[PDB]
């Protein structure tokens, strides 16, 4: 009906609790995904003899995962209420950042990989970090808690999201942020923004996908597309929205224990695919192979496939 | 701490012996009397009960009045005299006042843990509250 | 939507706390065995066994379990041995 | 792996904390190890369980702790006995049974818990159970176990122990509860009661409209016997069907009145004057 | 299966009688 045939699909065992995340190496050798086992999962994945290894030393459940743009090392946020720096190919992590009042809510590496990394604490803290120099970027608040925070592709503009139900603009580099865009709603399922920078891609809590064209230069402070037919959260959830750049092309979680796959352009989604025993946490497309990760409360991470 | 250890306490504990004597009558006493009343696990609450009173009596001298001294609490606590961990649960923020050792195990509730004599009236409903079958006791009007 | 912004950032708060309320990773241990009033559970236990009756009509299966069991006053009685050399 | 568990035990809350029983006691029926589920669907109400095995609830096809007919949510008996006949040896010699039933699910290899629903046509009691059956009737199904302690005065606990006071009931006619645990597939039972109080030349139709027309009425009264003519009336979306006999007049009368859906929709058929007005 | 902490508040607005199918 809506999905196409089965393909064959590979499945990640060894996560003891529910993963909260799933992403993969700009190289895309590796897969690192978190969990409520407050343990990072390595894996070589783009083909299975194994997956990689298991990593440790987080005080805590991990609730957003990330790599850097080189691929050597990781960030992670973790309920430990420390920002999570992690080297891998040398065998041990990176360092460990503190300062977060609360849990850290996310956290993602920005264009500039090690040099800052913008990261959010379910306290409402929406700051950029320096790594490299044993010591943050700089701490700010805007409203409430941020669900999701990461970096422009300039390096120059944090875009977030959260409970304050509302787009969070972020200019950084001039000490102050960008510009508060939203329409009239509340919901927060997550946030997510393209790889061009033209438009970013949000989740909301009403199980509505919302993609808004906005862009830097000319003011527009205008939408993209409505992306709906899929439940990403039934109540409260965190699910993180990765689109596939291949083609045209958005993955997200859903509600339903199936991975959401959604085509926009077309006026319309792309497909649905079964086989989840729990809702999906969060997906993952590798820009060098046309496979998907799919991290769901199963524990269980199913890789897919187009052939 | 009637036991034939050789000890010889401070006189805090020949202060505090007859208070403990009572408690062992009452205890004893309790413990002596069945119950023709068709009740087969609410036998065992006055003796929980009274435990916690001799464990609240003693944490009540030491912890608040300070007329014990910390060998005699030491020597009263290692003696079987009161229980180390409701004492201990009682200290941290774990209980405040604790009916039962018992009520807060997870094992030994069939699916869940913290009994019901351990959640506060505002979100339970005091219709179905009645008392803790293992540990009842605390509490009497409503 | 300002008290609907505080409200909701109140449960929000008590949301994202609440997931955080586990505090536990992989799970948590679990309770610890305490040692209970031995007047009670000695006394309480072995006066209410032995009348039988209606009291231990449903404890009749435990006795047999009991009395199933062998090795327990074995290896306790044989393993308990205050011996003459204390008292 | 989940118990029979029909939607009348279940309860009203969505969210049901269950606690599944690996080795039991023997069915009442199958006399044979089984799973024991508990649930509690009220607040205050008590506990529930199920005594039905595997076996015990395949066979009688009925929830493992209401024990109702079929799906369709109506006493065991009546409908049991209104389906075609019996088709049931429930009688004696389980050991014999025990080969019947052995036999049957192991030799049966379709069947299921809840991947399905209805994918029937029709039914010949689909109409009298519809008729015999309420919407959720959840009153008092669990809860009160009738206490005599509390009646005498001589209970100490009170309201505070299980078994509410003033719960028991006049001991003169069937308990609506215990009276039907008494026996199982044998009593006629209220089953039976409830199921005869259920039981209790031209003919007028209206609520026709559009979507029924004349042939449909003339072929369904066709069945009764020969029919004298029809007269359809648009305006009044009604139409007479005259019948040479009265007898197929009183047949279909009599079953034609508030019985009578024709595609879909009600009808509503009252007997003809024939007094000369 | 579903997470243990969202079958509490589940079980807590059951207990509360909610409804709501938002």
């Amino acid at each position: 009906r809506c999905s196409s045939l089965q393909a064959p699909i590979m499945l990640l065992s060894g996560h003891e609790g529910e993963v909260y995340c799933c992403k993969f190496h700009p190289n895309g050798s590796t897969l690192a995904s978190a969990g409520f086992d407050r343990l990072i999962l390595l894996w070589n994945v783009y083909g299975d003899c194994d997956n990689y290894a298991t990593l440790k030393g987080h005080s805590g459940a991990v609730m957003e995962l990330h790599y850097n743009t080189d691929g050597s090392m990781l960030f992670s946020a973790s309920t430990d209420k420390t920002v999570a720096v992690w080297d891998s190919e040398t065998g041990e992590r990176v360092k460990r950042l503190k300062g977060h009042t609360s849990f850290v809510n996310s956290c993602y590496p920005a264009r500039r990989g090690p040099q800052l990394v913008c990261t959010g604490s379910d306290d409402g803290t929406v700051k950029l970090w320096d790594i490299r120099k044993k010591a943050a970027i700089q701490t700010f608040q805007n409203t409430y808690q941020v669900l999701a925070v990461t970096f422009n592709d300039t390096s120059d503009q944090i875009i977030s999201g959260g409970i304050d139900n509302d787009i969070k603009v972020w200019d950084l580099r001039q000490n102050k942020l960008t510009y508060t865009m939203r329409g009239h709603a509340d919901s927060v399922t997550g946030l997510s923004l393209s790889s061009e920078g033209s438009y970013l891609l949000s989740n909301a809590m009403d199980n509505t996908v919302r993609v808004w064209d906005v862009r830097p230069f000319a003011p527009k402070e205008r939408c993209v597309k409505i992306f709906q037919g899929n439940v990403h959260n039934f109540e409260k959830n965190l699910l993180r929205c990765s689109w596939s750049p291949d083609g045209s092309k958005i993955a997200a979680g859903s509600a339903d224990r199936f991975v959401y796959v959604w085509d926009t352009t077309s006026r319309r989604i792309l497909y649905k695919l079964p086989g989840h025993a729990g809702s999906i946490n969060e997906v993952a497309f590798h820009p060098d192979e046309p496979i998907i990760i799919s991290a769901s409360s199963d524990k269980r991470l199913y890789m897919g496939e187009i052939q | 701490k009637v036991k034939r250890s050789r000890k010889a306490p401070p006189d805090g504990w020949e202060l505090i012996e007859p208070t403990l004597d009572e408690l062992d009558q009452k205890m004893r006493e309790a413990e002596t009397e069945p119950h023709e009343g068709k009740r087969k696990v609410e036998s065992l609450w006055p003796i929980f009960r009274i435990h916690h009173q001799k464990t609240r009596y003693i944490f009540d001298l030491f912890y608040k009045r300070k007329a014990i001294s910390r060998e005699l609490y030491e020597y009263c606590i290692k003696e079987g005299y009161a229980d180390k961990n409701l004492i201990a649960k009682w200290k941290k923020q774990g209980y405040e006042n604790l009916c039962c050792l018992r009520c807060i195990q997870t094992r030994d509730t069939n699916f869940g843990t913290n009994c019901i004599c351990r959640v506060p009236k505002s979100k339970l409903e005091v219709g179905r509250i009645i008392e803790c079958t293992h540990c009842g006791c605390r509490g009497c009007s409503g | 939507s300002e008290e609907k912004l505080q409200e909701k950032a109140r449960k929000w708060q008590q949301l994202q706390a609440k997931r955080y309320a586990e505090k536990r990773k992989f799970g948590f241990v679990d309770a610890q065995k305490e040692d209970m009033p031995p007047e009670h559970v000695r006394k309480i236990i072995r006066d209410h066994g032995d009348m039988t009756n209606r009291k231990f009509r449903h404890d009749k299966r435990v006795y047999l379990g009991a009395l199933k069991y062998m090795p327990h006053a074995v290896l306790k009685l044989l393993e308990n041995m205050p011996m003459p050399w204390e008292q | 792996d989940f118990p029979i568990l029909c939607q009348t035990c279940l309860g009203e809350n969505p969210y049901i904390r269950m606690t599944k029983e690996k080795y039991g006691k023997e069915c009442k029926i199958c006399a044979r190890p089984f799973t024991v589920f508990r649930w509690c669907p009220g607040v205050r109400m008590r506990f529930k369980k199920t005594e039905v095995c595997q076996t015990c609830s395949k066979l009688k096809n009925v929830c493992q702790t209401c024990l109702l007919d079929l799906e369709y949510g109506l006493p065991i008996q009546v409908r049991d006995a209104g389906l075609s006949f019996k088709d049931d040896m429930p009688k004696s010699d389980v050991n014999k049974e025990y080969y019947t039933q052995n036999m049957e699910r192991e030799i049966s290899n379709s069947d299921g818990t809840r991947p399905v629903g209805m994918l029937g046509k029709a039914t010949s009691t689909s109409d009298m159970l519809l008729k015999l059956a309420r919407t959720t009737p959840y009153y008092k199904r669990n809860r009160p176990h009738i206490c005599s302690f509390w009646v005498k005065g001589e209970c100490k606990r009170g309201e505070e122990c299980p078994y509410r006071h003033e719960k028991p009931t006049d001991p003169d006619d069937p308990l609506a509860d215990q009276n039907i645990k008494d026996r199982y597939y044998g009593i006629n039972d209220p089953v039976a009661d409830k199921l005869l109080k259920r039981a209790s030349t031209t003919l007028y139709v209206g609520g026709l409209g559009d979507t029924i027309t004349e042939t449909d009425l003339r072929n369904h009264f066709y069945q009764f016997g020969e029919i004298r003519t029809i007269t359809v009336v648009q305006r009044q979306q009604c139409a007479f069907i005259q019948f040479a006999t009265r007898q197929a007049a009183e047949v279909a009368a009599e079953k034609s009145f508030n019985k009578l859906i024709v595609n879909g929709r009600r009808l509503n058929v009252k007997w003809g004057r024939s007094q000369a007005a | 299966p579903a997470h243990i902490n969202d079958f509490m508040f589940e079980q807590q607005r059951r207990t509360f009688a909610t409804y709501g199918y938002a």
